[PDB]
């Protein structure tokens, strides 16, 4: 019934669909990685160690990785954070030697009670029920020489312990990690990191590779 | 800074009352008529014949 | 954009001979490649055609058998191997490209000819053969068929095409209706059924050469005899 | 200041005359007059084609004039020309940035535009002598997400963006012409008029803004809604338009008198609206939802008459032809349904 | 052959009540022997001896037939 | 007279009784489990790659139970063939491939389980649709490799007294072909399947216990139901039928070897109905999928 050219048209169309799906076959290939942040805690480091809208992309042992950084958005959150559904895993950075400074907005709300409330706010999302969580805190080094002039006292106002190095921290993880109230579905990384560093990589290897296992036990039906 | 916005902001409230208003009446009048006029040639309102639907299968 | 081809020479009444074509300015993947034989102090006939991906390969009935295609797409080239040659394969090689989708303008460039020397169908009638004519009055030629070339879709397959002395045809219309691209709007088509005319208003000096109509429902291709127009 | 305090007042009190001059025209409702109008037939569509090729959720969809070809955007990084009749695939066009949220069909049928997350709108060639397609210019002047761009011609373009500014843009040379400002919120959704002279706004604060193409001001302000707004599209006559929010409600407001007519919400319905559309001749109401289904409203009885229900996730894009004959509409189950 | 040596030995028979007891003496039965089937059989004091024949003639030929009925499901 | 002069009669006993009610329980429940099953997998089959390793375990499922209700006339006129020369060669080896293929299908997806738990940045770049396809290409032709001594070696035999025909199995007075065909069988259909799926599933519930993020309840259901089915449900026919292969056709232990044969056939088929159950019920929203087509 069909005249010489609709044959032709339905050829052209056929090697469009092989197209795609060849395309969509090697798209999925790539782990994605969302990079969060309160602006200044440490996300420019992070990148130089581990390498609109910026993308990045690294190779670790035949893993392709694919990092979303957005902190230069500046617009409603609510609006866009959908299109991040199915992403491996968000990265979380934290810079906790911000626990004496205040936002230059407001002399009486500091920065560090603006990190806890967006991780509450991105942790207990309706879009990222089984989404995994790796926290670094950064810079611990001018933390543990600026703890002992001033105490962390001034943020938290119900802490009572040694006011040493690891006291400290381990009291601002337990903070973070307690913000979570599911528990059962999603798990939370936690690591301290410097300036000069080397094993983040492993880490966030280690994390995606969890993650990786888990979903594919889930897609057999046998999770 | 603010000054000048809330000039703008006032200036706007200007140019915003005074323009000509009509009855409700009228528009909805309009609005019947111009359907009851266009219903004839509306495809989804009324099925089509199955002969002159491109749509068929 | 620009396709060249080469590759022949004299062969003996019993011999083979290849042929070659390179194309350089667009896509090659994506096109649909056809052969145009023309023979000396005549008109001209389709040979072959090779579509896109090497899926669809379509020989003419006069020439099955003997003649092979092939296609090279990382190296953009385009080959016809002549194995057995009678006395009646001694004409000029053109190559032309195709595409196909819906509001496509196939056989639009028609690049330079190569020449070889030897030592059920719809048929295409011009009742025509030639036309005297003084520039700026209206000129018509008429063009018919066999069978009517409506499809069912509301689509006619006509062709209308031009030749200059000592130069490659250019597409002037497609589907009847449709002026091509980098032609003037004086030219003009109309029709119905099986007659068609083709009218031109104003006439200049670069109006001046031989006219084509093509019929393109089902392989193989057939072309009309030549409607000469002379000043 | 005393000033400021003073200004304010002054605005106060004009809204408080803008809101009795408003008053002062509502003589009657439309629910009165349209009671004795005849009641429309309870409606049925059926999918006649279905579309599939895609491999991730479907943002932007948008016809063509001639009513038979149509362009699909989606998360995936490709952009796909639909030939409807028969159900292929003519164009598929390879994005360097796979973030979008909108895309356009030229009038002619020339140029094809897009953008989202990226802060540049692209625009494509499709009929080129090298035969495949190319990018023809890349505008970069926004600050934020582009929400909505739709065409005035092959040599212009409006966009609205999430930094609360509107623009106006010159293809050959790349400049904003013109930008509109006076939003308090992000901008979601614009309609142009068919006579290519009026354009409205609609933004997160629950407000829509009326702006002329070539003076560059805003005339008329209308509130009402109560969360922010999705969609929004013009009557086929050019003097009303209709309103979707994410309060589970619709709205018809008039442009010649500056108030509401009707608003559609049911009891049953708790979720938002994506996409508003209109018929041919402005009986019929087209809104999708979050529910996975689609609602058809009688524009002057403000009653029910059809749901289609097809899809498997939320619909985002709804689409009606010029001619009136078939609705298209997307869901991010990765397939598109033409209902007829 | 087992058919054409049953007939030869019925063609020795006087009554069609002998013909019988042959055929009922060439059954496949396997649980039991035939001299033991033999003492279910009153009905015919000569019939005893007939059965008794035509079952040891039929139990010793279909030894030795390297035929195996294995079930449709193996 | 059809009534003989010895009191003996040709009734059926109870193990035939019970193993025609386990016939018709299994076929009627099978037949639609697989049905559905087939019907949801096909449509999948183009996306999701775990889809294609149960379609062809469908498929295989739902043709033994279409084959079923010819064993289950068999039965009751007492082992008469009348189809013929053919079938007799015929019939009985796809029966017996249906069955091979529904075994190793089982062997290859535990073996594709572990290489998913184990090594998964291997199979993150170089796994796709097609090595699905090639493996179970590589399961039907090994099935066939194993089921074409059913074609040899099966003729027909006809017994007058009374007038019947029966297919069997003759193999000419040679034990040594005979008792290496048996434990070809034994050894590449029972033991090798079974320690590949026990091997497999302990390692996969060691390294998935091993680390909290990973770790659930429901794989230790699924792994233990599974193999446990297995074994209970296979192990009666394969000793039956290694005894009944090395033993001679007159012995006691023959007679009553023979009197428990359909049942234990139809014992090992109540697993080909089995396995539907466990892809419905350990998977997710199987009704809503239902529903979508």
């Amino acid at each position: 019934t069909l005249s010489a050219e609709d044959k032709a048209a339905v050829e052209r169309s056929k090697m469009i669909d092989r197209n795609l799906r060849e395309d969509g076959e090697k798209a999925a290939r790539e782990v994605k990685l969302l990079l969060l942040g309160a602006g200044e805690s440490g996300k420019s480091t992070i990148v130089k160690q581990m390498k609109g809208i910026v993308e990045t992309h690294f190779t670790f042992k035949d893993l392709h990785f694919k990092m979303f950084d957005v902190g230069g958005q500046r617009s409603e959150r609510k609006k866009w954070i959908h299109c991040f559904e199915g992403v491996t895993a968000i990265i979380f950075c934290v810079a906790l030697s911000d626990y004496d400074l205040v936002l230059a907005e407001d002399e009486e709300m500091n920065r560090m009670h603006e990190s806890m409330k967006l991780f509450d706010s991105i942790c207990n999302n309706k879009w990222f029920t089984d989404t995994s969580i790796i926290l670094f805190l950064n810079k611990k080094d001018l933390f543990e020489e600026k703890i002992k002039k001033s105490p962390l006292t001034i943020c938290y106002p119900e802490y009572a312990g040694s006011n040493t190095y690891e006291e400290a921290a381990a009291y601002i993880q337990c903070q973070f990690e307690d913000l979570n109230k599911r528990k059962d579905t999603k798990e939370i990384y936690t690591h301290f990191t410097c300036a000069t560093d080397t094993k983040n990589v492993q880490f966030v290897f280690d994390a995606v590779t969890d993650v990786i296992i888990k979903n594919n036990l889930k897609d057999c039906g046998l999770f | 800074a603010s000054i000048a916005q809330a000039r703008k902001l006032v200036e706007q409230l200007k140019m915003e009352a005074n323009i000509d208003r009509i009855k409700v009446s009228k528009a909805a009048a309009d609005l019947m008529a111009y359907c009851e006029a266009h219903a004839k040639e509306d495809p989804l309102l009324t099925p089509v014949p199955a002969s002159e639907n491109p749509f068929r299968e | 954009v620009q396709l060249v081809e080469s590759g022949g020479g004299l062969v003996q009444p019993g011999g083979s001979r290849k042929l070659s074509c390179s194309a350089s300015g667009f896509a090659f993947s994506s096109f649909g490649m056809h052969w145009v034989r023309q023979a000396p102090e005549k008109g001209l006939e389709w040979v072959a055609y090779i579509s896109s991906g090497s899926g669809t390969i379509y020989y003419a009935d006069t020439v099955k058998g003997r003649f092979t295609i092939s296609r090279d797409d990382p190296k953009n080239t385009l080959f016809l191997q002549m194995t057995s040659l009678r006395s009646e394969d001694t004409a000029m090689y053109y190559c032309v490209r195709s595409i196909y989708y819906y509001g496509s303008s196939p056989f639009d460039f028609w690049g330079q000819g190569t020449t070889l020397t030897v030592s059920s169908d719809i048929v295409m009638t011009q009742a025509t053969s030639s036309v005297p004519v003084t520039p700026g009055e209206s000129v018509s030629i008429s063009c018919r068929s066999s069978k009517s070339l409506l499809h069912s879709n509301g689509n006619t397959y006509l062709y209308w095409f031009l030749q200059r002395p000592g130069q490659s045809p250019q597409l002037l219309i497609y589907r009847m209706s449709n002026l091509a691209s980098g032609v003037p709007d004086r030219f003009s088509g109309s029709g119905s059924g099986t007659a068609f005319t083709l009218t031109i208003s104003r006439l200049e000096a670069e109006d001046v050469g031989v006219y084509y109509c093509m019929q393109h429902l089902e392989y193989p291709l057939t072309f009309g005899a030549g409607t000469k127009l002379e000043l | 200041g005393s000033e400021l305090d003073q200004l304010r007042q002054e605005a106060e009190q004009l809204k408080n005359q803008i809101r009795d001059a408003r008053k002062a025209c509502a003589d009657a409702t439309l629910s009165q007059i349209t009671n004795n109008i005849d009641p429309v037939g309870r409606i049925q569509m059926r999918t006649r084609r279905t579309l599939r090729g895609h491999l991730a959720k479907i943002y932007a969809m948008h016809w063509g004039t001639d009513s038979r070809l149509l362009v699909s955007a989606s998360q995936d990084g490709k952009l796909i020309i639909w030939d409807s009749y028969t159900t292929n695939k003519v164009h598929a066009i390879p994005l360097r940035s796979s973030w979008v949220m909108t895309c356009a069909y030229a009038p002619s049928g020339n140029y094809v535009a897009c953008g989202g997350l990226d802060n540049i709108c692209s625009i494509y060639n499709l009929k080129t002598r090298e035969g495949n397609v190319r990018v023809s210019r890349e505008l970069a002047g926004h600050t934020g997400y582009l929400s909505c761009c739709r065409f005035l011609d092959d040599n212009q373009i409006v966009t609205s963006s999430g930094d609360t500014t509107c623009a106006l843009w010159d293809i050959e040379t790349g400049q904003q012409t013109t930008t509109f400002t006076g939003h308090t919120g992000d901008v979601m959704s614009l309609s142009l008029a068919p006579d290519t002279r009026l354009f409205v706004s609609g933004a997160c604060d629950a407000s829509a803004k009326l702006w002329d193409v070539r003076e560059g001001m805003c005339r008329q302000t209308f509130t009402g809604h109560e969360s922010d707004i999705n969609a929004i599209c013009f009557f086929p006559n050019g003097n009303a338009f209709a309103t979707g929010s994410d309060d589970a409600t619709c709205r018809l407001f008039d442009l010649r008198a500056d108030q509401e007519l009707m608003t559609y919400s049911h009891d049953n319905i708790i979720c938002g609206i994506t996409s508003v559309s209109f018929s041919k001749s402005g009986r019929l109401l087209l809104a999708g939802y979050d529910d996975f289904n689609c609602n058809v409203w009688d524009a002057l009885k403000a009653d029910r008459a059809g749901v289609l229900a097809g899809h498997d996730n939320r619909v985002s894009c709804l689409g009606v032809t010029d001619d009136g004959m078939a609705v298209a509409t997307g869901s991010w189950d990765s397939f598109l349904k033409i209902w007829n | 052959t087992l058919q054409k040596k049953i007939e030869e030995i019925a063609a020795k028979y006087k009554h069609s009540v002998v013909k019988k007891c042959c055929y009922d003496g060439a059954r496949v039965n396997n649980d039991e022997t035939c001299e033991q089937r033999a003492a279910r059989i009153s009905l015919g004091p000569r019939c005893i001896k007939a059965f008794t024949e035509c079952c040891v003639v039929a139990s010793q030929l279909r030894a030795n037939i390297s035929h195996k009925d294995m079930q449709l499901g193996r | 007279l059809n009534t003989p002069v010895d009191k003996t009669s040709n009734t059926l006993r109870v193990p035939d009784i019970l193993a025609l009610v386990i016939f018709a329980v299994v076929f009627l429940v099978g037949v639609l489990g697989n049905a559905l099953v087939v019907w949801v997998t096909a449509f999948e089959a183009k996306r999701t790659i775990n889809a294609i390793w149960f379609l062809n375990l469908a498929v295989a499922d739902f043709l033994s139970c279409l084959a079923l209700p010819i064993l289950f006339t068999s039965i009751v006129q007492h082992h008469h063939w009348p189809f013929g020369g053919a079938a007799c060669s015929i019939l009985p080896s796809l029966i017996l491939l249906n069955m091979y293929a529904s075994i190793l299908l089982l062997a290859t997806i535990s073996a594709d389980r572990f290489l998913l738990v184990f090594k998964p940045i291997w199979c993150q770049n170089f796994r796709g649709a097609g090595l699905a396809w090639i493996a179970c290409a590589v399961a039907w032709g090994l099935a066939l490799l194993l089921t074409i001594p059913s074609f040899l070696y099966r003729v027909v035999r006809e017994e007058y007294f009374p007038p019947k025909v029966l297919c069997g199995v003759d193999y000419s007075h040679d034990k040594r072909r005979e008792r290496a065909v048996a434990i070809v069988r034994l050894v590449l259909g029972f033991l090798w399947p079974l320690l590949t799926l026990t091997i497999c599933y302990t390692f996969i519930l060691l390294r998935t216990w091993s680390r909290r993020a990973t770790r659930s309840t429901k794989t230790l259901k699924v792994v233990v139901a599974v193999v446990a089915s297995f074994f209970i449900f296979w192990l009666p026919y394969q000793v039956t039928g290694i005894m009944m292969s090395f033993l001679e056709p007159s012995s006691p232990t023959f007679l009553l070897l023979k009197k428990l044969d359909s049942l234990c056939v139809s014992f090992a088929y109540i697993n080909c109905c089995i396995n539907p159950i466990i892809y419905v019920v350990a998977g997710q929203g199987f009704q809503g999928r239902l529903r979508k087509s």
